[PDB]
DNA sequence: AAGCGACTCTGGTGGGACTCGAACCCACAACCTTT
DNA sequence: AAAGGTTGTGGGTTCGAGTCCCACCAGAGTCGCTT
């Protein structure tokens, strides 16, 4: 890309808050690939001349000085293992340069973050006359309004710069997507991190980065890669990173680059077999690193676990062997949609059909169906159960004639009454105390049972643990999670059905979470969770 | 705004547009109807093959009694009585009220009056469908090309001396091998000449031009003799159903020469005439959504081929994309036929200009519907809906601005059911529908010119023509064997105290709080609906659904002393025309 | 052969209006849509290595305020639409009401700022060396657009104002004798005014030569304007005239020109064609220009009145074989029929011959294409079907023998709402939607741009070996073919090595070397962009070493001309001196053209030094390489590659594929190299804009 | 007074966008778990 | 004796569902001016 070019395109891959001279320069002189202009103070009057003579940029003082800019640079890059590791290493989270203020439902349609957009001034026709020829040199319009000089290209040059040439200009973004495109767009080459979007740039739930990041996705304007956080734990932590397509590069990983070794050492290996220790000797590696590539291998289901004898690779030695729905509605000219939708669920019966099931097999939108499904309801001839499967709470939709009749009825009715029982047999180191549907209502109940049959119960872990194998022994696929029992346990907390007791304890040096449910007849001050506390201390102790 | 109250009880500001609509069908159709067309399409005797009663056997529809019913008349005493009619056949006429039931024999889904000049006195036919079974239903995205049966039915001349004992007669039918018939349309004008014109033995004087749209995906075109000159040329011995087997005028199917590649566009579902002489373009809509013309004059070798038999095939001289789904319903602007409405199932309605038909005049989307009308004097068009959309208790029927007086839609009558059908007349201005509910409403709109926002109560406006009850006594005969049809007719002879009177109570009773019955046929539902287009008879209704019976109405109440007038002025002009 | 090419295009909008896909001579693809008109332009990109097409998207946004034509003062057309409006007679309020022309806006009606038609020009009409696009929205605002930076078209004029200002001032009247002040109370004169200047339907003309190009605009009355404009256009300054003719076709639908070559004679004529259905070429018989001449006395091609509308028109030269002669072949799009006329002068002045190709669909055709080389036509409808349709010479004019192409086995079940066809006949392109599912309707539509191979690569890389345009910006839909192979097997085809080495050899004109230097420069992205880099020295060195050529070439010509022309003694805008040097500094330099040119040069030169100074240091800049001039101080200025003078203004021009670069001209330029600078870029033959 | 045509004032629903609740997934430490 | 597959954890991902709330609708009410 031309020098010229290079500079405006710069200009432009700020947000609509732009730039200050200061981190112009800086800009330039970290860019990749390489600037191809020396700076010097004759050449950067010439590249300032170069945007005032511009007529796409334009130019404002903001009522207060910017911060400079950090050097940016995410990564390690560096092991003293085997290879390098390229996971994110942090830098101090200095008071961000670019903090985020949508500049929503702009009646011009320019879009984009700018804390000051309501407050800055222009001073375009101040640096430049109207024929577009420079009024001030770069050294005076430094000296005059230093850092509260800012540059900004117009939306044209802005939106061009996150889409590219082969992007088509015609898609309009909501505000808070557009947002999300050039917050990727001035990191560059070295894109934001999902985590880091929604925790500290958008300050939002991830359901909401998520939902917002979706149309990106969809248009094809970003690409998804999973990514690796080196804590100063040691630990490290996945995440997602967004690259614009601009600045995609394949980022590889240490576990990567090593198991690709060790699949190019066994899958030379003529027999695809070799012990563990000489897969490690070969690469130089540690047991700790090299078990989480035998089992990612395993994971990646490229290889087998074998063991064999030493006789046999020539006492028994481990090794690892290398390896790698109901039909369409056909609409009738004769009867209205709404007796046309009933005969479908009476076709179904005792089973009956979701809106999504129902939408597919009437062939109609999404607003279409949700329409047939209300008025049926309203006008009393179908009835509505919810059904959670998969992630789903679904409604399921049976006609009257048999919606008494059907196994979510009969289910339901039981558990509503267990539920009812359950309820009226209630009786009338340093603790804390915390603040419908067939599935949801037996795991409700299967918690009151143990609660009433066991006044005390040690950690939310046993409350999972036998609600996973009860819904395992009715043979329920999706396994449930622990923010499910804590919602739930939450839910009978405000229903004041149990206590939940919290604390840490310590112990020899250690510490542990304890998490005390107990039935609501018991105070933290009960002889029950106190011998509970000194019990788990006992087994925590050394 | 005209003050004082009409002496049928209707405020004169209700009324006067009404009475404004007589003049201006009349100054309308002296300049854009014509007394003589398409003088080559004329009937002729050898083309009319009388089917044997073993030969019309497939043919008629196969219910052969009508379901039991019996009429309640507001104001009259009880009847008490159950009827039932054979098919193909009809009771008397009521001496006060005349209305007239009569039993087609299966489920009435077309039905046209046949359209006669100005004072021309004669005898008044309605032509119509029911479908062979009264259970059986079929798909939209297949062709049928069953058989079926078109009914010509005659209903006497309608003047006030006829209709004391008047029945309907049922004069012929034509057995088609075509499936079922989703629209019929006859040609508006100049189709008709007196049945006392002198012609050739081969040739038989003309009643009419009938276009066909058939199931099969293709349109038929018939013209139609007068029935005394058929029953001339049959033996003296037939069968008294007179069932013929008539090869077309004309055959009207999407297509071109030489190419052998079958439509895409599936069953032809509805048809507009040009409503403004010579009538020369007929259109069709198509499941796929094209409406598709035809220039039937056309001589060009490219258009027309005349079949072995002697029938034309004619293809069409334009086509385009109008709708995204079945395109259901077209009505085409008399008062300027460049433009044209059509309606489909993707629930948009779209205004043409057939000049530019590349994009629409306007687009409004709406709730799905059923049928359009478009009354002479007003820009717009009322529509009805299919409910499967609409908002609990905003459903019903609504006009709509084409959209330069920008007038929100008025809301001329609530419904809880579906409108199966509409019609608009053009004589009267007044508009009436039926609805799956049993019940048939006419409502007048107001001076559609005016805004409607000012149009404080429009309940005022409307009133029941009656309702259908199924009494205690999903399949036809478990239905039939089990209920019986109660039809509670209203007292048309005045609107005096309507309000209070217990069939607007019943109807307002029904509207917004009755709930829709779906454990049933829907026996009760009606099908059809249409005014008379005829200066004689213009105050008459006819209607028609899936019990397979037919009743007619005069709507006492909208006949005015300047319809009779008219009817005067004009039997005197004809009489001067035609001797 | 035909097989889909990769990319599926997306658009955010409805595909609108008549006809809506074409494709430029200058390779942009224009959709006329509701919000905008999307341009879709194919770059042979010689800097990534991606199979796929690099489409360059760019769109003309619809207009924001609504077009009203002028048919009398502000006050009396008030008056008047109101007079309309409240009429009592229904014909007259319902016409008024419903016929959008009248009403381009209103409070309950759907704004029309959408786009109808569109049109492109020849190339060299803009600014630049690039074609113009003619945009018409349907509120009947005709536009001419153009794109002189990349990023964003501008309107440079709008004909439909400038039109209404001169009727008005000429009342309305186009003879000034012949017709009444009608009063625009009268609804038939208030219908004419606008109807006499409603645009159906437009096309531009051939390069006339000063070069000069018309503009036909075809109106709803059957008047036609014939706009001349001057080139370069740069808006209003460069409309020469407008002049309108009289066709008296009712209800005209479609308007192309004709224009023809017999004996060397140039002819000219306007064939228009009604709704109704007839055929008719006029004879332009107004122009200014003097090199042209027109048709004598107009022609009917079609005479019959059915009302099949001609929906539209295309026209290829040919030269007949048995006729022994040159002749114009004209198809017609009427119905769902493909009307075609051959038009034959010859000593009986014109032998015409026409019949309907039938049979070809069973809905009305919704677009047609003609392959200019061949007269191949395509055709389409909403059927998602499209056919090829080969003429075929017969010993008098011609037959048409055609055959479906099965969008169904590419694509599916598609509906295909317009077709264009690449300058070389390379590639279809297709405005897809999604097609009946099984004889049920898809849910939701969406339109698409979709493309296939029409040619196979070894039938591209022959026809550029053959090439008789030779010139690479003229044939990028060929070369992306012979692109996508290279690119897909990593190495370029032995047979089109060896003949492409063999015309070097033989003939050894630079467009060869261009070729030569386009299959390198796409060899060395096919090969991931130390065996694989000794391969990669290997060609870039190749690469190098023709780049050099070319510039030599390129530098004696320069050389070639300065000794022509009177002796710049001044040197005033070419390095005459740094190029001979550059010229003599090796023993490569075997050329004693050149040697004996810079001889005579080396001895007319002053010997006065008239260096080239870097601007921001008043110091001297050595001329050293090709591509870049630098100073003591370390600056680096670019050289202009058509002149070599260093690039160092604040705005330059840049090749379309940012291979070179060119400098803009300057009023101290001499004409000559003011011409020179006009010149296409001497390695891709690309504007350098 | 009785009436009219704007001008409000009052309960009800849907359109698209978006909160919601769930399972699913990382990579680690814990150690139960195995010859 | 002498040690590794097997598992639970805090947090992010994501998938389709039902919910939101504003604009719009249909009806009834207000009342300046007329009749
Ligand atoms: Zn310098
Ligand atoms: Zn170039």
């Amino acid at each position: 890309m031309d020098a010229l070019e290079s500079l405006l395109d710069e200009v432009a891959l700020e947000g609509l808050d732009g730039l200050c001279l200061p981190a112009l320069w800086s800009r330039l002189e970290t860019r990749v690939p390489p600037f191809p202009l020396p700076l010097e103070p004759c050449t950067q009057e010439f590249l300032w001349r170069a945007l005032a003579t511009h007529p796409g940029i334009s130019f404002y003082e903001e009522p207060r000085e910017r911060p400079d800019l950090q050097l940016q640079d995410r990564y390690e890059e560096i092991d003293l293992e085997t290879g390098i590791l390229e996971s994110r290493r942090d830098p101090v989270a200095l008071e961000d340069v670019y903090p985020i203020h949508m500049i929503l439902e702009n009646k011009d349609g320019i879009q984009g973050s700018c804390r000051y957009f309501k407050e800055r001034k222009n001073i375009t026709n101040d640096i430049r006359t109207k024929s577009l020829q420079p009024r001030c040199t770069m050294v005076e319009a430094f000296d005059r309004w230093g850092k509260k000089l800012i540059i900004v290209a117009s939306q044209a040059m802005r939106y061009r710069a996150l889409i590219g040439q082969e992007g088509d200009p015609d898609l309009k973004l909501p505000d808070f997507s557009y947002c999300i495109l050039e917050r990727l767009g001035r990191s560059r080459w070295q894109g934001e991190l999902q985590r880091d979007l929604h925790t500290t740039a958008f300050k939002v739930d991830a359901g909401k980065l998520h939902y917002h990041r979706k149309i990106l996705n969809k248009n094809g304007l970003i690409t998804m890669q999973s990514h690796v956080i080196r804590l100063p734990t040691g630990a490290q932590q996945h995440s997602i990173l967004l690259l614009l397509n601009r600045f995609h590069v394949d980022r590889r990983s240490k576990y990567d680059i090593l198991m690709e070794k060790l699949s190019v050492m066994l899958s030379t290996r003529t027999n695809h077999i070799e012990t563990l220790g000489k897969l490690r000797e070969e690469l130089g590696l540690c047991e700790r690193t090299f078990k989480r590539l035998y089992q990612y291998m395993l994971n990646a289901g490229l290889a087998k676990v074998v063991s064999l004898r030493l006789q046999e690779i020539h006492v028994m030695v481990r090794c690892l062997k290398l390896l790698k729905t109901v039909p369409p509605v056909d609409i009738v000219f004769e009867r209205d949609m709404l007796t046309q939708t009933y005969d479908l669920i009476e076709r179904r019966g005792t089973k009956g059909i979701s809106q999504a099931e129902i939408r597919v097999a009437m062939n109609v939108g999404k607003l279409e169906a949700r329409m047939l499904c209300r008025l049926l309801q309203r006008f009393k001839v179908v009835k509505g159960f919810m059904e959670d499967e998969g992630r789903q709470r679904t409604t399921k939709y049976i006609s009257c004639v048999f919606a008494e009749e059907s196994d979510l009825s009969r289910q339901y009715q039981r558990e509503k009454a267990r539920s009812e029982l359950l309820t009226t047999v209630s009786l009338a180191a340093v603790i804390e105390e915390v603040r419908e549907t067939y599935r949801l209502l037996k795991r409700r109940n299967l918690i009151i049972e143990a609660v009433t049959n066991l006044r005390l119960i040690e950690s939310l872990f046993t409350i999972q643990k036998m609600i996973m194998d009860q819904e395992k022994q009715e043979g329920v696929s999706t396994k449930c999670c622990k923010k499910s029992i804590v919602r739930l346990v939450r839910n009978l907390s405000e229903e004041g059905l149990l206590r939940l007791y919290r604390t840490t304890v310590i112990q020899d040096g250690i510490k542990k979470k304890v998490d005390l449910v107990v039935h609501p007849s018991m105070d933290q001050n009960d002889p029950l969770v106190r011998s509970a506390i000194e019990q788990v201390r006992f087994r925590i102790s050394n | 705004h005209c003050r004082g109250m009409a002496p049928n009880g209707l405020p004169n500001h209700i009324m006067a547009p009404v009475w404004k609509c007589l003049h201006l069908t009349k100054d309308f159709r002296e300049q854009k109807h014509s007394y003589w067309e398409f003088a080559e399409w004329i009937p002729l005797a050898w083309k009319w093959h009388l089917l044997s009663e073993l030969e019309a056997a497939p043919y008629l529809p196969q219910e052969e009694k009508s379901p039991l019913f019996s009429v309640q008349r507001e104001g009259l005493p009880e009847d008490g009585t159950l009827y039932r009619i054979n098919r193909f056949s009809s009771i008397t006429a009521h001496p006060e009220r005349w209305d007239v039931s009569f039993f087609t024999g299966g489920p009435l889904w077309a039905l046209d009056w046949c359209p006669v000049p100005e004072g021309a006195g004669a005898s008044q036919y309605v032509a119509l469908f029911s479908s062979p079974d009264m259970n059986e239903t079929h798909p939209l995205s297949q062709l049928h090309s069953g058989p079926g049966l078109l009914q010509l039915w005659g209903l006497g001349t309608l003047q006030q001396e006829s209709c004391p004992g008047n029945r309907a007669h049922f004069v012929y039918g034509i057995a088609c091998d075509n499936g079922c018939i989703w629209d019929l349309k006859f040609c508006p004008s100049g189709a008709w000449e007196l049945p006392g014109t002198p012609r050739k033995a081969p040739l038989l004087p003309r009643l009419g031009l009938l276009a066909l749209a058939c199931s099969d995906g293709k349109v038929l075109l018939f013209s139609l003799p007068h029935p005394e000159a058929l029953l001339a040329q049959q033996p003296p011995d037939a069968v008294k159903p007179a069932i013929y087997k008539v090869q077309c005028v004309a055959t009207l199917q999407v297509g071109s020469m030489q190419a052998t590649d079958p439509s895409e566009c599936g069953q032809c579902l509805s048809l507009a005439w040009m409503p403004t002489r010579p009538h020369q373009h007929l259109a069709a809509g198509y499941y796929n959504g094209m409406v598709v013309f035809w220039n039937l004059p056309t001589n060009s070798p490219l258009q027309r081929i005349r079949l072995s038999d002697g029938s034309l095939k004619l293809y069409p001289f334009q086509c385009f994309l109008a709708h995204d789904q079945a395109v259901r319903t077209l009505q085409w602007c008399k008062a300027n036929s460049h433009f044209l409405v059509s309606a489909g199932s993707d629930r948009k309605i779209k205004f043409w200009d057939l000049r530019r038909p590349y994009e629409p005049i306007n687009s409004i989307k709406r709730f799905l519907s059923t049928e359009l009308a478009w009354l002479l004097p007003y820009n717009g068009v009322t529509v009805a809906q299919d409910n499967c959309y609409a908002s609990y208790g905003l459903c019903g029927i609504h006009y709509i601005d084409a959209g330069y007086l920008g007038f929100k839609a008025y809301f001329t009558a609530p419904r809880k059911g579906t409108v199966w059908s509409l019609s608009g007349s053009d004589w009267l201005g007044t508009i009436a529908a039926g609805d799956i509910s049993g019940e048939l409403i006419a409502a007048i709109l107001p001076d559609m010119a005016l805004n409607p926002i000012n149009v404080k109560r429009p309940v005022e406006r409307r009133f029941p023509i009656y309702k259908a009850d199924l009494i205690p006594y999903r399949t036809y005969t478990e239905t039939v064997n089990h209920h019986y049809l109660l039809f509670q007719d209203t007292d048309l002879g005045s609107f005096h105290d309507l309000l209070r009177r217990e069939p607007m109570l019943r109807m307002q009773e029904g509207e917004g709080h009755s709930q829709l019955c779906l454990d049933r046929l829907q026996l009760e539902a009606i099908h059809k609906v249409r005014f008379s287009p005829n200066l004689d008879s213009y105050g008459w209704l006819v209607s028609g659904g899936q019990s397979g019976l037919v009743r007619i109405h005069f709507v006492r109440g909208l006949a005015s002393p300047l319809g009779h007038r008219m009817q005067l002025e004009s039997r005197a002009h004809f009489n001067a025309m035609f001797q | 052969m035909v097989t889909r090419r990769e990319p599926a295009v997306k658009l955010q909008y409805a595909v609108s209006g008549l006809e809506p896909l074409a494709w430029s001579e200058d390779h942009r693809v224009s959709v006329s849509t509701a919000r905008s008109i999307a341009v879709l332009e194919l770059i042979c990109d010689v800097h990534n290595p991606g199979q796929d097409l690099v489409i360059h998207r760019t769109s003309v946004p619809a207009p924001l305020n609504s077009c009203l034509l002028k048919v009398g003062s502000k006050t009396e057309v008030a008056e008047c639409k109101e007079k309309f409006a409240a009429s009592k007679d229904p014909t007259v309020s319902q016409t008024f009401m419903l016929d959008r022309v009248f009403n381009p806006e209103g409070k309950a009606l759907p704004p029309m700022r959408g786009f109808k038609y569109t049109s492109w020009s020849p190339m060299g009409c803009d600014a630049n060396g690039r074609c113009l696009l003619a945009a018409l929205t349907m509120d009947n605002r005709l536009t001419i657009q153009a794109n002189l930076n990349r990023l964003q078209w501008v309107q440079l004029v709008d004909l439909t104002e400038i039109y209404g200002e001169r009727l008005y001032e000429t009342s309305y009247r186009l003879s000034k004798n012949e017709a009444p002040e009608g009063n625009l109370g009268d609804f038939a004169e208030f219908q004419r005014r606008h109807s006499m200047q409603t645009p159906v339907r437009m096309e531009w003309s051939g390069i006339c030569t000063v070069g000069s190009v018309l503009l036909a605009v075809l109106f709803e009355n059957g008047n036609i304007a014939v706009w001349q404009f001057q080139l370069p256009f740069v808006g209003k300054e460069s409309i020469s005239s407008c002049n309108t003719i009289e066709s008296g076709i009712t209800s005209p639908s479609v308007l192309f020109w004709w224009e023809y070559e017999h004996n060397n004679r140039k002819m000219s004529g306007l064939i228009v064609g009604s709704a109704f259905g007839p055929i008719k070429i006029l004879p332009v018989n107004l122009k200014a220009v003097k090199g042209y001449f027109t048709l004598r006395q107009p022609v009917i091609l079609w005479k019959e009145m059915d009302q099949l509308p001609v929906h539209s028109i295309k026209c290829v030269p040919l030269y007949h074989p048995y006729q022994k002669c040159s002749c114009s072949l004209v198809v017609a799009a009427r119905g769902s029929y493909v009307f075609w006329c051959l038009l034959l002068i010859s000593k009986a002045g014109l032998n015409v011959h026409n019949s309907h190709v039938t049979g070809l669909h069973s809905l009305p055709i919704v677009s047609m294409t003609a392959d200019k080389q061949n007269g191949t036509v395509y055709t389409c409808s909403s059927d998602g079907k499209v056919r090829q349709l080969i003429p075929i010479f017969t010993d008098v004019a011609l037959k048409f023998e055609h055959q479906l192409i099965k969008l169904s086995d590419v694509f599916g079940s598609v509906r295909t709402h317009g077709i264009a066809v690449s300058p070389c006949g390379a590639y279809l392109a297709i405005i897809t939607t999604e097609g009946m599912i099984n004889g049920l309707h898809p849910v939701n539509k969406n339109y698409q741009v979709q493309f296939v191979t029409l040619k196979t690569f070894e039938e591209a890389a022959a026809q550029l070996l053959e090439s008789s345009v030779q010139n690479l910006f003229k044939q990028v839909d060929l070369i992306d073919l012979v692109r996508w192979k290279i690119l897909k097997d990593k190495h370029i085809p032995q047979f089109l090595q060896e003949a492409l080495e063999k015309k070097i050899e033989s003939s050894g004109v630079t467009y060869f070397w261009r070729f030569k230097l386009f299959l390198l420069r796409i060899l060395y992205q096919s090969m991931q962009k130390e065996p694989m880099e000794e391969k990669l020295l290997e060609i870039q060195g190749k690469i190098e070493a023709v780049e050099m050529h070319l510039t030599r070439e390129h530098m004696k010509r320069v050389l070639g001309e300065v000794y022509l022309h009177t002796w710049i003694t001044e040197n005033t805008s070419i390095p005459t001196r740094g190029l001979c040097n550059f010229l003599m500094s090796d023993e490569e330099y075997d050329d004693r053209t050149a040697r004996v040119l810079i001889g005579h040069i080396s001895k007319k030169m002053n010997k006065q030094t008239f260096p080239e100074h870097c601007s921001l240091c008043k110091e001297i800049l050595p001329f050293t390489d090709r591509k870049q001039a630098v100073c003591s101080n370390g600056h680096i200025w670019l050289r202009c590659f058509l002149t070599y003078q260093s690039c160092q203004s604040l705005i330059y021009r840049r090749c379309l594929l940012h291979d070179s670069i060119a400098r803009h001209p300057a009023p101290e330029d001499p004409d000559w190299i003011k011409r020179l600078l006009q010149s296409p870029c001497p390695f891709c033959d690309s504007p350098v804009f």
